[PDB]
């Protein structure tokens, strides 16, 4: 029956410093320790400082926390692309003794990269989909930075917008950006038009892939 | 002395004062030993306690009339504190009547007031109800 | 580690998994400097020889009672004791949290009066190998001089199918004024052991705020063709009575009519079938009531 | 070295029952206290119960109170997790956590609430065009998550999916060759919908 507030996002480029505040109550925060986690998008959290500032071992040193009153900070110098993730905070109330306060959570973002160009390809509806009378074009993303795209579908040259579905931008292991957009047709109208072009722009430059019936 | 009447005065006061919500929530003068308010120091020389009491009364007067009650956060419209006061002031009179001369702690927001407000008033209440057992005990005993 | 008593010291462990645990030396009380054997326990296994003993303490099978020889003769004792540490905060396993007034509250103390006596019970669900030890003070900085007995059995309960072992301890201020404004509260610290374990519950209060008088005494009831009710002060309450003034409550218990008055009697209607019962507290403070005192009507 | 396996999980109807189960190893089990912790996908931490060493006392969080129950059997080294009467927002990933400064997490299982029943995927091949890469088309599928492999000799990648309008999901893996071994090796993905019981491997030429 109780939470810990923490900013929802922080960000810095490579070699800054970067602060996450934990902030409670009395009972909490101003009466326990304060534990910090690291959860990466694919796994499960990890242990990162244990009584407020201790390191456990394979921890750097960089992560460094700290405790003050009824908050608590927890300190990285020297950022780096890997420690790009999720931060959350733990502790206890003094009356609820053995439940777990957990954060509200902390987007940790490298911003100030090199900037990165999308890899666009497109593929045509197969033709096992064809034969039960369905289709598909997959419109696929990847390696780029910043994270944010647009997505502009056309039928030969005029606009598509009705049947598209594309995902939201996440991260790869090599901490750039993919995404992918599926527009999904029928048999007829993607015999009938003679081509299609998935229309991809980040920060200002369009990259266009073009695809026909045949083969 | 008139102890008839500081007993049921007394007895009041210890009445109003607990009839009295603020939420409790956890984060000066007294009557200590020697004092002379135990029953053998009173059948030896009651004075030496109504020094003490009379102090006590003065000093809660001055609290309950200063910023700390009267200031932010806005006071119950059922509050006791007005009867309250007087009581304490009745009753320093009925001791040392046309006497007392006068002319330090201070909080800012109205939280650190609100605390203390609960701090005192439990304070408060363990100190008259020592006074109400003096004058219960010279009533009975020490009034020929 | 420390040493909480004589050839007794207790070892603070962070409990957690696959945990390493303390390194302790252990120092044979002895002038003898030579042909020395360590063993645990019962076990004649000689664990290590010479004037001390290293070993690494992670495991309540790593503690115990150390002891040293010396040609058969019994030369010093070591009694270990573990005080686990699960993630940040003391272990608390011994006694049942009794959620009165408040969560985290494993000891209950009251006081038949203001003598400067008081009494203070706790339960839990252990039967064997238990041990306790009690202490108590007035001031934590410059603390005054308060005498506790021990601790024994004082009821034995079921509660949900698994027994409940009440204990309790008589403590009393050493020199006390009854009468007094309490400034300073009194500090309760109690040392538990259960086998190998170590723990320890503190309490705060003061006397005034724990009071709970006994209940009336010599109910007698006066009929007339409805009822007059007369009882008197108990035993145990302090005196003089005309300085230690008590106020009662009469309940006639379908319903229960309740009335309030400062005198040792009180006029009532009595029913068939009906009961009338009585209590008393502090006249001037309010404190904890008494048990009922209880006489059946008609 | 310390592990923790979670099982049980899966999907089911609102008002039905489940049991999880936690796989422990690596330490002395009996001497520790154990938690139970979910996560919705994209969502913060969530505190659902504890227990202590001995099983004596157990603790639930009130969004769970009287539904839930929390046991363990500490002579065959598991903790588990009786969730009954489940409601939709239950659905989450659950892990089992150790009580204690150096704690350590599982990997979670899923525990999916829905009155849609499980659905599996339409593999459909992805053949490359005049380097060159290449793939599969995972379509239609309900719930996540789902597993493919690949075989090569040259990088590669997973793509996340896409909830549809429909409320369902699709994904699609690709892997980048070069445009001369297009015709020496042969290529199959090796998909897996567990959920549905669903297992395919589409050959891409
Ligand atoms: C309830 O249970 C808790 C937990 O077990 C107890 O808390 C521990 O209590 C013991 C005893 O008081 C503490 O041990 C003492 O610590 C003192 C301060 O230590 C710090 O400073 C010294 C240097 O000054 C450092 O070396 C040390 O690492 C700390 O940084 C010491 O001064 C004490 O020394 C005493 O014993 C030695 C012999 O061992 C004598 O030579 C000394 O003169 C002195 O008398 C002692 O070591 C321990 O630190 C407490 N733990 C914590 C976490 O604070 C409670 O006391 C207990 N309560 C009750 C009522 O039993």
């Amino acid at each position: 029956q109780s939470v810990l507030t923490q900013p929802p996002s922080v960000s810095g480029a490579p070699g800054q410093r970067v602060t996450i505040s934990c902030s409670g109550s009395r009972s909490n925060i101003g009466s326990n320790t304060v534990k910090w986690y690291q959860q990466l998008p694919g796994t499960a959290p990890k242990l990162l400082i244990y009584y407020n500032d201790q390191r456990p071992s394979g921890v750097p040193d960089r992560f460094s926390g700290s405790k003050s009153g009824t908050s608590a900070s927890l300190a990285i110098t020297g950022l780096q692309a890997e420690d790009e993730a999720d931060y959350y905070c733990q502790s206890y109330d003094r009356y609820t003794h053995p439940a777990l306060l957990f954060g509200t959570g902390t987007k940790v973002t490298v911003l100030g990269q090199p900037k990165a160009a999308p890899s666009v390809t497109l593929f045509p509806p197969s033709s096992e989909e064809l034969q039960a009378n369905k289709a598909t074009l997959v419109c696929l993303i990847s390696d780029f930075y910043p994270g944010a795209v647009t997505v502009a579908w056309k039928a030969d040259s005029s606009p598509v917008k009705a049947g598209v579905e594309t995902t939201t931008p996440s991260k790869q292991s090599n901490n750039k950006y993919a995404a992918s957009s599926y527009l999904s047709l029928t048999p007829e109208q993607w015999k009938s038009h003679r081509s299609y072009s998935c229309q991809v722009t980040h920060e200002g430059s369009t990259v266009e892939k073009t695809v026909a019936p045949t083969e | 002395p008139a102890w008839t009447q500081c007993q049921q005065l007394s007895q009041k006061l210890c009445t109003l004062a607990w009839s009295a919500h603020p939420l409790v929530g956890h984060m000066v003068p007294h009557i200590q030993c020697g004092d002379g308010c135990d029953p053998q120091g009173l059948r030896d020389n009651s004075q030496f306690c109504l020094q003490r009491i009379h102090q006590g009364l003065i000093f809660y007067e001055k609290l309950l009339g200063s910023d700390i009650f009267t200031g932010e956060p806005s006071l119950l419209p059922d509050s006791p504190v007005g009867q309250l006061h007087a009581s304490l002031l009745g009753l320093s009179q009925l001791l040392q009547p046309e006497g007392h001369h006068w002319e330090s702690l201070s909080p800012s927001q109205p939280w650190q007031r609100l605390l203390l407000r609960f701090k005192i008033l439990r304070s408060l209440q363990a100190f008259v109800a020592v006074a109400a057992r003096v004058f219960a005990h010279g009533a009975a005993t020490l009034s020929p | 580690i420390w040493e909480l008593k004589k050839d007794v010291y207790v070892v603070e462990l962070d409990w957690y998994p696959d945990a390493p645990g303390e390194m302790v030396v252990l120092t044979c009380d002895t002038p003898e400097e030579d042909g020395i054997t360590w063993t645990l326990d019962q076990s004649s296994e000689v664990l290590g020889s010479g004037k001390t003993l290293t070993i690494q303490v992670k495991e309540f099978g790593d503690a115990g009672q150390y002891t040293c020889h010396k040609g058969g003769e019994v030369l010093s004792h070591s009694l270990l004791l573990l005080h686990k540490k699960e993630d940040g905060i003391w272990s608390t396993d011994i006694l049942k949290d009794q959620k009165e007034p408040k969560n985290k509250t494993f000891l209950r103390c009251e006081a038949k009066n203001y003598s400067g006596r008081f009494t203070c019970w706790w339960l839990t669900t252990i039967s064997t190998d238990l041990t306790f030890s009690v202490k108590s003070s007035r001031g934590s900085s410059d603390p005054q001089g308060v005498t506790c007995g021990a601790a024994t059995l004082s009821a034995e309960r079921v509660r949900g199918d698994n027994k409940e072992y009440e204990y309790s301890v008589e403590c009393q201020e050493d020199s006390a004024c009854p009468a007094a404004e309490e400034s300073l509260p009194i500090e309760v610290m109690v040392d538990a052991v259960h086998k190998l374990k170590y723990e320890n519950y503190t309490s705060s209060f003061f006397i005034r705020d724990i009071i709970k008088p006994d209940p009336p005494k010599n109910l007698q009831l006066k009929p007339l063709k409805q009822v007059e009710v007369s009882w008197e002060y108990p035993d145990t309450w302090s005196t003089p009575h005309s300085y230690f003034s008590l106020t009662f409550c009469v309940q006639v218990q379908e319903k229960k009519d309740r009335v309030f008055t400062d005198k040792t009697s009180a006029t009532v209607i009595c029913r068939k079938n009906a009961s009338i019962s009585v209590r008393a507290q502090d006249r001037y403070y309010s404190s904890s009531w008494s048990e009922w005192a209880s006489v059946p009507c008609s | 070295q310390v592990q923790l396996v979670e099982s049980g999980g899966g999907v089911v109807q609102p008002g039905r029952s489940l049991r999880l189960s936690c796989a422990a190893s690596g330490f002395t089990f009996s001497s520790y206290g154990m938690h139970w912790v979910r996560q919705a996908p994209g969502k913060g931490l969530e505190w659902v119960a504890f227990i202590r060493y001995d099983g004596s006392n157990k603790y639930y969080a009130d969004s769970v109170k009287g539904r839930f129950t929390i046991s363990r059997d500490n002579s065959k080294n598991t903790l588990y997790l009786q969730m009954n009467s489940l409601r939709a927002e239950d659905t989450a990933v659950y892990y089992c956590k150790t009580h204690g400064s150096h704690d350590n997490w599982g990997q979670g299982t899923m525990v999916t609430v829905s009155s849609a029943s499980t659905k599996g995927p339409s593999v459909f091949p992805l053949a490359p065009s005049s380097t060159a890469a290449l793939g599969c088309l995972v379509k239609d599928y309900f719930p996540e998550p789902v597993t493919v492999s690949w075989n090569s000799g040259s990088g590669v990648h997973t793509f996340p999916a896409v909830l549809q309008s429909s409320g369902l999901y699709s994904l699609s893996s690709v892997v980048t060759v070069p445009s001369s071994s297009l015709g020496t090796q042969t290529y199959i993905c090796n998909v897996n919908h567990k959920p549905s019981n669903t297992k395919v491997d589409k050959k891409v030429e």
